[PDB]
């Protein structure tokens, strides 16, 4: 009883299964297709903080994976390579055929160590982990992927306008996030600008900003200290919040830049 | 895609003289680059089966070069009828033409 | 700058119960998790506990039924409670602070020495 | 009822098989597990868009409920079990010419 | 459970000469994802807290002077000491924090001659 | 071992055309024959071929939704049936066996179509 | 009937996966969900002895079919046996060539 | 050319392909279904000594799997623990998808060492062993399962009231036994009432027998049991 | 023809897997059936060249579009391209919006 | 859109998309059906040295396999054991479904040696790698495995006539190769002929001849010595060709029989 | 029949490098796949380096990076180029060659002894 | 990886009589497809290389005398002197060909009694 959706004309409309309207025309399997919208697009937080919340973990719940054959570009993709406070092994290992979520803008990889209660981890909100064409309910350790839901569609056959023409390399940036107490509420994200210098991170920050800061630090970060590993503080003393659109509306919005003065900088000892 | 670009657009030398023809791909091709001469106004006859093997019976004076990215063509002695025009194909994806080089 | 003080220790008969008390000072506590390291005297170093910041306690074999490891984050002091010792566990224990989210012990603190 | 729809869609795709044309066909001289996605952007649309994303995020709830049910480690027959049931509930048995339940155009 | 073996017990070595400490796991704890050692190096001078050296095999703690370098991949791995001066007498440990025991090899005692 | 060519000529701007190509001393029905197109003082550039038994037909991106092309096996024959066409059309149209890297070998004289 | 089967059970127990519509609650979510012992619902069908006392006969006749198609694929857990036996029926209705009074396909005239 | 039986008006007719019967109408591929019928019904022993006899080792036969969606309530239910003499696994580990038999009333749980001449234990009738929703000819250590035969089924019209709803409280209970010689003509099985008291089995015992033996009874010990004709009806009767 | 292919066998002589209606016997069990050595037929088609040799082409043909539709798909294990090919006949034919005396259905009066 | 091929009256008319052609009639999917024909029907060479040239190695490109209902006896079917020069494993192992080729006439078994730069083989000419009713684009380690292509046919009315009866022994021999450099174009093979003899390989010798040279090393070639292994070269002392002609070919009669005098042999050293 | 000779061998200064070179006869040296071979004095035999008939060079952990093989195979010799000796790799090295196809070492030239 | 252990360290024994030196690997070097042991025997003789002796678990070289008998099969493995002489005094060692590092057992050393 899945849904499916007939694009009719360039509209959508639910498919009348119950009504069986002979209108929509399914020529051949080509016409079906099945989408991984991404929840960044949704307008759901996408930052690592706030990101993290979403998932969770269980046990007793066996992991399946589902076949999505087109995708969107995702602004904000997650490398989540969590291990126990041992160093036991916590996320699952990636299944064979699984593998990183193409076309990612910012892959946030995710490291260090938190309590892991359950045998997988899954999204609270029901979404789809999305891998490589490979949607699946579970979080595999290592590989890049995108929170996403998958959709099903009958396109049209008009002129195969969809998925196949446009209506009219990719650069991805790893920001490496340092983590405690992952997939709790005591969680606690230190983002790694450098190997010895590291800002402790808050939900509003966004990649725009990381990497900024990432520039800022590189001149005032007073990196190469042998006090030891730095783990900085940073407030934009800006009157607006920062980050405050999405990736598609702040580009149409006059963008806001911030100055290496007006970020604030405290060493935390 | 890629790119099909041949460095000499056009080129003028006399007979028995060592010209090198090159054609560049703006990303690797793994040696399916094949060389075509077209006599002016007559349909173009293959030179170069891919980079480096001469097309049969086709003059032995002509001789390919290839490589990953960067293919060339030399004629080893320009008789006369050689004094034609030269295109060069790609056979990694769509099959594009580089534009013409006129000698 | 880290600094981890450590208290406890002694001699204990075989079968009786200990406490050990790691302070900590100059870091946040609650974000660093916290294990604790023994060396016996004539053996290296070999790993005991571990406590994640949320209060999970892990154990290796030798001692998963034996020792209890708790850390209050209010007053910043790390306990390892130490049951049924037996006459092996009579090292040298450490306090040890993983670095943020990595398995290195970058800090430790002066050993307390059990006798059993 | 979605709080933000994104109005423009970039998608990534598998390449069309009628679009290769090249010996890259082979897997040998061919491109690597990145290179194969085509890109596309629907940025015509906006209506469409937010019609899929709300379509998307209706179906999960039967999406998730199917997988619970099957025993699938790896489910790749949706689509041909929604193309299945479209034939079978168009052509499951007797259509009636006249009749509406099977349309059939009688010149 | 990767259990680490130094290969020298014991390293005297004249003051000033280079000294090196091998370390071999039953197991590789190279990590295919990142390509990097999950492996440190620590040192216990006598009567005091173990310092830790070197971490991810190579890299080195901000404190710890040039001289201790580390190196090595999979299974094995080695420290070097460019010049041994008299005050790194002391006992070295390795760690591994690729999987779940974190062991440490039997340390390695190095004396100046 | 010849390829012949026919159907050009003048056709107003839209409109369809069937350009026929023949194979002379070779079973073409064995061999994948191409079309290449050459537009005049611009270079060629391929736009459609076919597989030797006509399962496969493959298209050019410019004339993906334009052209349809089939092949006679029977006959020897290649029909390329351009439909809709534009005003770049008017070039002169090659028809070619495919070869080692999907290599254009033997070429039939040129028929010319001017939109 | 079920005469050669020593014994056929009048009362089936039957467990089958849960309904999809049945289950309204937000429980759908995979982490906020029942475990694997759970989904399963409960039925019987006591009431009809003869059919199920012909389902036991079609499994028990079946199993010799199904056993030589297992061993025919190459499958290692095989899910496509429903699918398939749909295309079946679907191609043996509309294979080709329909025949408005011919027997061969079926669509009755009016 | 599996056979497909059509239930229409509570009646199950196998369907004939040859023949392109009209009466039937696949509406939605949710008719379609498969399910697996317990080997208990159709009356042979269930009781352990005897079902042991109808699994078999063999070598060289790749193991094979079919789902099946619904499936029937198994009175009794064995999960299988043998080690080969030194140890060495004689029943192929469980694969990741199989899971134990649910809505099992006994398990019974064998646990022992046999001589293991094939790589696989296969079942001598044909039958499938029954995993939560999959059937495998295989038996997988470790992994309850019910011996079964899968059927494949038509449902009717779309009316739901087959397998929807049922037209007209589970508690498993793991029955323990010790084996040696498992899979041979000369296998012995002792009942583990408890940790040091055993009874031997035989073949007439029933698990509601077995379930009192331990009340009866009150260096491990081994009792000889002796209580005309018991459970001679089957467990529905 | 093939002789654009350098030499076509005239002979096939194929292997296949047995058909389910021949086997009778109490083989079909997996425990005692043959092993995967013997589940194998025999037949050989050398009488016609032409279509085997036909045959021999389409193959070289078609492995240009297996090849591709592998790459698309993330199956480590392909068993679905015979059904998909089968769905495809049929919606083709059968998609709906169907004329009775048209090209695009196939269906034909009396 | 895969051609999918259609036989009509004992001849192949490869099917038409767009035409929906009424004529073609598919009963049921026992008429769909695939087959995998080998190259060595195709004339391509056959002989280990020529057949492993056109196997190669890439690294970063997924295995995929496909299934093939009915398959051809393979005249030459080869057998891959390579191992690195240092004895790292070269070729994945098989996974549990994959089983060697159904029926060969010769099983070419190569052990040894070579350079693995990818992590799987692939075919340079396109083809699949045949195993046991399974057509994958990799070769797998100790799996017997004949080159070929994947055809999809649609029998014609299921009248038993196609692949059900022979409208009109299995004794496979395995010839057991030694191989340095294995994958590159230095490479070296060994016909074992025993354990302490070996025979220098070129592309010419053929696996009949090859087992009749087994034959005369085992009569009169006083293999067994003190010396050590024996690796000779071995040349046919004849005017015309050794096995010019395919397998199908001529029937392969009226074929000169070398006599075992005719083979000349010398020591390699 | 088949010789193998080592050459090159010495004290070397500790971090020093040094470069050993064997030299082959009585067989065709571009087939044969060549090893060089450590033996410690009191520690056995271990393998230190592998060159494949290509150039393929494999390592041993030990040696990883410190350590390049080389064959030259028109004048049939096998060249190892050890760099940033330690005193661990004092032993006596042989050059091997492995059977044909296989890995066991059928023939070991006559070692040649380096100190650090 | 494998590492292979050889039991007896020292094998002091009369001459003529048998003499046997076991060999154990870590896991089993016997190779499922073929079902041939991937271990070798090498005799280091006092100042000489290593020579091979024996290939394959169990078959033997060309040049060694039959005395020289091998055996075993998985895990562990034998080399079996049948009559010990003068001559055989050396270093017997053990090889395993079946995994990525080519390791060699501690050598072991036979004397005449
Ligand atoms: C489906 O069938 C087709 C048709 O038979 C198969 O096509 C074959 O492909 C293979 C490799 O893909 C080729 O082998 C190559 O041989 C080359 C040597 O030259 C050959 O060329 C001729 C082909 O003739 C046709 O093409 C030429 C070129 O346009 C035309 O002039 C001619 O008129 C024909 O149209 C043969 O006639 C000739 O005898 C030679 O055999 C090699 O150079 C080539 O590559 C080698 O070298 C490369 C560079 O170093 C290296 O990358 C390669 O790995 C290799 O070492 C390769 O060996 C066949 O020649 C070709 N046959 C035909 C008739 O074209 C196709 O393979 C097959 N596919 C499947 C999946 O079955
Ligand atoms: C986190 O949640 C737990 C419940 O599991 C609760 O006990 C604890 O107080 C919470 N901590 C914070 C900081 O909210
Ligand atoms: C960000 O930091 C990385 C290293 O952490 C550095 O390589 C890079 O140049 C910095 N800037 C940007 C824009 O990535
Ligand atoms: C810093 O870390 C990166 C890996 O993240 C490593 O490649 C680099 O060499 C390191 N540099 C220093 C100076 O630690
Ligand atoms: C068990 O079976 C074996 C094999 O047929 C037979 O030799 C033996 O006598 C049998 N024993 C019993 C008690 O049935
Ligand atoms: C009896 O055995 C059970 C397991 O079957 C075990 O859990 C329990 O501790 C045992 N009790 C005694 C007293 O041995
Ligand atoms: C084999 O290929 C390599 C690759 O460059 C080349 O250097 C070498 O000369 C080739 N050998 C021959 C004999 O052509
Ligand atoms: C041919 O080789 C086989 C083994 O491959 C061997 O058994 C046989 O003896 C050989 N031929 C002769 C004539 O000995
Ligand atoms: C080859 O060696 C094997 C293994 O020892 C042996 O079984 C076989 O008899 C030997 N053959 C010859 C001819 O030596």
């Amino acid at each position: 009883s899945i849904p499916l959706g007939v694009i009719h004309n360039s509209t959508l409309q639910v498919s009348d299964v119950d009504k069986l309207v002979c209108r929509d025309k399914l020529s051949s399997t080509n016409q079906l297709r099945s989408v991984g919208l991404n929840l960044e697009g949704n307008g759901v937080a996408t930052d690592v903080p706030s990101a993290t919340k979403r998932w969770g973990f269980r046990s007793g719940v066996p992991p399946k994976v589902v076949n999505y054959e087109a995708g969107e570009w995702a602004e904000n993709c997650y490398n989540l390579e969590i291990k126990k406070p041992d160093g036991s092994e916590c996320l699952p290992a990636a299944p064979d055929g699984i593998r990183g979520f193409p076309r990612c803008r910012y892959v946030h990889k995710v490291s260090g160590t938190g309590p892991c209660a359950g045998d997988f981890a899954f999204h609270k909100e029901g979404a789809f982990f999305l891998y490589d064409r490979l949607a699946s309910t579970v979080i595999y350790r290592g590989t890049t992927f995108a929170e996403g839901v998958v959709a099903f569609l009958i396109l049209p056959q008009a002129k195969k306008d969809f998925f196949s023409s446009h209506p009219l390399g990719y650069y991805s940036t790893t920001i490496r996030y340092q983590a405690t107490g992952f997939g709790t509420n005591e969680t606690e994200y230190l983002f790694e600008v450098d190997n010895l210098t590291y800002v402790q991170l808050e939900s509003r920050f966004t990649p725009q900003f990381l990497l900024q800061l990432n520039e800022t630090i590189y001149t005032s970060g007073k990196r190469s200290n042998t006090t030891g590993k730095l783990i900085w503080k940073v407030n934009p003393e800006i009157d607006t919040t920062i980050g405050e659109w999405a990736f598609w509306e702040t580009k149409k919005n006059l963008t806001r830049k911030i100055r290496s003065e007006e970020l604030s900088f405290t060493v935390v000892n | 895609d890629i790119q099909m670009t041949q460095s000499p657009s056009s080129l003028s030398a006399s007979v028995g003289d060592r010209v090198t023809i090159t054609c560049r791909a703006s990303q690797s091709i793994s040696s399916f680059l094949n060389w075509y001469q077209q006599k002016p106004g007559k349909a173009p006859k293959l030179l170069i089966y891919a980079a480096s093997s001469l097309q049969s019976g086709v003059p032995s004076r002509f001789s390919g070069s290839g490589s990953g990215t960067d293919f060339t063509l030399t004629i080893s002695s320009l008789q006369p009828e050689d004094f034609a025009t030269y295109y060069c194909q790609q056979s990694y994806s769509t099959l594009t033409f580089g534009q013409g080089t006129r000698l | 700058e880290v600094q981890l003080v450590e208290s406890g220790g002694g001699l204990v008969q075989p079968g009786g119960s200990l406490r050990l008390s790691c302070a900590a000072s100059g870091f946040t506590f609650s974000s660093y998790d916290m294990h604790w390291v023994r060396q016996a005297t004539g053996k290296g170093l070999e790993w005991v506990s571990a406590i994640g910041t949320a209060g999970d306690t892990y154990y290796p074999g030798s001692v998963k039924g034996r020792f209890t490891i708790s850390r209050e984050n209010a007053k910043n002091s790390l306990y390892l409670q130490m049951n049924s010792l037996r006459a092996g566990d009579t090292a040298v224990y450490y306090c040890a602070r993983t670095w943020f989210g990595e398995l290195y012990f970058d800090y430790w603190g002066q050993g307390t020495l059990v006798t059993v | 009822a979605q709080p933000k729809c994104n109005p423009n869609l970039h998608y990534w795709t598998t390449q069309d098989e009628g679009a290769a044309i090249g010996l890259a066909w082979i897997p040998y001289f061919g491109p690597a597990a990145e290179g194969i996605y085509t890109e596309g952007l629907m940025h015509n649309q906006d209506g469409l868009i937010c019609g899929l994303r709300q379509l998307a995020n209706e179906t999960t709830q039967a999406l998730q409920l199917f997988l619970r049910a099957t025993t699938e480690l790896r489910t790749f027959s949706i689509l041909n079990r929604k193309a299945i049931d479209f034939l079978l509930q168009r052509w499951g048995g007797t259509c009636h010419i006249l009749g509406p339940d099977c349309c059939i155009e009688p010149h | 459970d990767i259990v680490m073996t130094q290969s020298p017990d014991s390293l005297a070595v004249s003051l000033g000469e280079r000294a090196t400490i091998n370390c071999k796991s039953s197991q590789s704890v190279l990590y295919s994802s990142n390509n990097k050692n999950y492996l440190a190096w620590y040192q216990q001078k006598p009567g005091q807290p173990p310092k830790l050296l070197i971490y991810w095999a190579s890299t080195r703690e901000s404190g710890v002077p040039d001289r201790f370098s580390g190196s090595g991949s999979g299974t094995e791995f080695t420290l070097t000491i460019t010049s041994l001066q008299a005050e790194d007498v002391a006992v070295y440990y390795c760690q591994q924090y690729y999987s779940s025991p974190l062991t440490f090899g039997g340390g390695t005692k190095v004396e100046i001659k | 071992v010849q390829l012949v060519e026919s159907g050009g000529g003048l056709v107003q701007p839209g409109g369809s055309l069937r350009l026929s190509c023949a194979a002379s001393g070779f079973t073409s029905s064995s061999y994948a024959m191409n079309w290449v197109r050459q537009a005049p003082g611009k270079g060629l550039e391929w736009v459609s071929t076919i597989s030797g038994m006509g399962g496969s037909t493959y298209y050019a991106d410019s004339v993906k939704g334009r052209f349809t092309i089939s092949r006679d096996n029977s006959k020897n024959t290649l029909y390329l049936q351009m439909n809709s066409l534009r005003a770049e059309d008017t070039a002169v149209y090659y028809c070619a066996k495919r070869g080692y890297p999907h290599s254009f070998d033997i070429w039939g004289q040129g028929t010319m179509v001017t939109v």
